[PDB]
């Protein structure tokens, strides 16, 4: 009714639906693919990928399990789908993955048949979802030097240099329980789980912490792929964001609202109550933006990302945009600022309120784990409307106005003009 | 001369094209940066700018 969370040496966390016709078991370890380094990248990634090879995903079908997996970059997961019923059908499938089986999967006819795929996989990605690859070169470059830098799915490079000695190497000192949690939702109880759990024995590598690295760090700097073989041009933006649990993790995110997110293909959003977009449009600058203010647990990335087929005017669209940011500083209008609060709510609703417990998992796990708990969409609520113009323009006055920049991108990116104009477009000239 | 010799009408009258010509020089610096500006400089390398080009 307001999430549970105890802890008996695993910290066990739960969160109930009563009109889930499903659940979902699993763990999320508190360090992501930015606790790897340099030459390990894709680690987090690879352990992600026997983890679903059909070896170990054919015992749990018969089972009637379905498994979910994820990295991210402060955080990574292992979780199990099923229904709800079969709650101990998912805690024993889960108590062999990860304490009792590991050579079982380690194998040498397993391991070179999921790292030759995991080849494939981060092989079409670089290759072919630019708009992706753009946005993970952006942290790459931003964060140059430290942690958040390496990308999630790891380089093809660090991937193909990593044997099974590696997978280890990063398991058995950040796959610890001190840096875990234990995640119950959609159709299932507080006490179905804490009680399951309870009833098995054995401590893997008890007292042990994972290991840390030099906190991460952001610079103003550029990193461009020109490709004029490629139809489009993607790029995105950004400055030194928030990070999650900063006093402006909510003023941040009202901001990136305001801009949004545009489709100039969708009637819809081409009636969008965005200012922006009243420049924009007159020529089709571009095919599509949106925003962000990504957080994360050191630092953060407020800015935005786009595609456009227009070569000769990419040169406006960054400039535009970049204005716009300025009034976020000096002229935004409050009445903005409630289609903001308004529709931020909707979108953090979506977000957090989805008919689909493996995202109530990562979510949940992730931020137990940094705060301790989990934030009630009524706290979030309450913290959001707290928010005034004043809110935005000291936040902006410090964030946004004349601060040194991260810009990245491909494709026909001639037109995508240099870094001491972008990076002036951050002011406007005052008396 | 305007006369025998480099005399009165003339002096007045090289001040007089010394007014006129100077605009003349200007109106020829126009066209002189016309025809820079459809090929745009050069560089000292003597090589094609059209692959890395800055405002
Ligand atoms: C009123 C006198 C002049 C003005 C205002 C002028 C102006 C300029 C300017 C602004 C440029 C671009 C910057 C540069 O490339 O230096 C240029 C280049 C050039 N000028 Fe002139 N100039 C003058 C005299 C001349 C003369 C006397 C010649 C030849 C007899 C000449 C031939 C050229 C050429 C061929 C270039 C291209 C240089 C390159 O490729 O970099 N200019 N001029």
């Amino acid at each position: 009714a307001e999430v549970t969370q105890l802890s008996n040496g695993i910290v066990v966390a739960t969160e109930h639906n009563p009109s889930a016709h499903t659940a979902s078991v699993g763990v999320v370890f508190g360090s992501g693919a930015a606790n790897e380094n340099p030459y390990n990248n894709g680690v987090s990634n690879l352990w992600k990928n026997i983890f679903l090879s059909k070896e170990n995903s054919a015992v749990a079908a018969k089972e009637g399990l379905a498994l979910s997996s994820n990295i991210s970059r402060d955080f990574q997961s292992y979780i199990v789908s099923s229904l709800p019923g079969s709650t101990d059908k998912s805690l024993d499938f889960l108590n062999q993955s990860f304490i009792q089986q590991k050579a079982n999967l380690l194998s040498s006819s397993n391991f070179e048949a999921t790292k030759k795929s995991v080849l494939k996989q981060v092989q079409d990605f670089e290759d072919n979802d630019h708009p992706n690859r753009v946005l993970e070169h952006l942290h790459s470059t931003a964060f140059q030097n430290t942690p958040l830098s390496l990308p999630t799915r790891g380089t093809l490079e660090s991937l193909e240099n990593l044997v099974v000695a590696d997978l280890e190497s990063f398991a058995n000192n950040h796959f610890l329980n001190s840096n875990a949690v234990v995640v119950g939702t959609g159709n299932i109880k507080h006490e179905d789980l804490v009680n399951s759990i309870e009833s098995k024995n054995l401590s893997l590598q008890t007292g042990t912490k994972p290991v840390l690295k030099k906190k991460a760090a952001f610079l103003g700097s550029e990193v461009r792929l020109r490709d004029d073989t490629l139809p489009k041009a993607w790029i995105s933006l950004a400055v030194e964001g928030e990070p999650v649990n900063s006093p402006n993790y909510f003023v941040a995110k009202l901001a990136a609202q305001i801009f949004g997110s545009y489709n100039a293909f969708e009637p819809a959003s081409r009636l969008q109550g965005i200012k922006l977009l009243d420049n924009i449009q007159e020529y089709q600058l571009c095919d599509n933006f949106n925003h962000f203010s990504l957080s994360y647990k050191d630092s953060g990335l407020w800015g935005f990302s786009t595609a456009t087929r227009n070569v000769t005017m990419i040169d406006d669209l960054i400039h535009f945009t970049l204005k716009q940011w300025n009034r976020l500083t000096i002229s935004v209008t409050d009445t903005e600022v409630e289609r903001a609060k308004s529709l931020l709510k909707l979108q953090l609703g979506q977000l957090y309120e989805s008919g689909n417990p493996v995202n109530d998992a990562n979510l949940l796990g992730a931020e137990v784990l940094i705060k301790g708990s989990k934030l009630s969409l009524g706290e979030a609520f309450k913290k959001i409307d707290a928010i005034t113009v004043k809110d935005v323009k000291a936040w902006a006055g410090k964030r946004l106005w004349d601060q040194d920049i991260a810009i990245a991108g491909t494709g026909q990116i001639e037109g995508l003009l240099d870094y001491m104009r972008i990076r002036s477009d951050m002011s406007m000239m005052r008396w | 001369w305007g006369g025998f010799s480099v005399s009165n009408p003339t002096i007045q009258r090289f001040f007089a094209l010394h007014y006129l010509v100077p605009f003349i020089i200007a109106a020829m610096v126009i066209m002189h940066l016309m025809a820079l500006h459809i090929h745009g400089s050069s560089n000292p390398l003597g090589i094609t700018g059209n692959l890395d080009r800055i405002p």
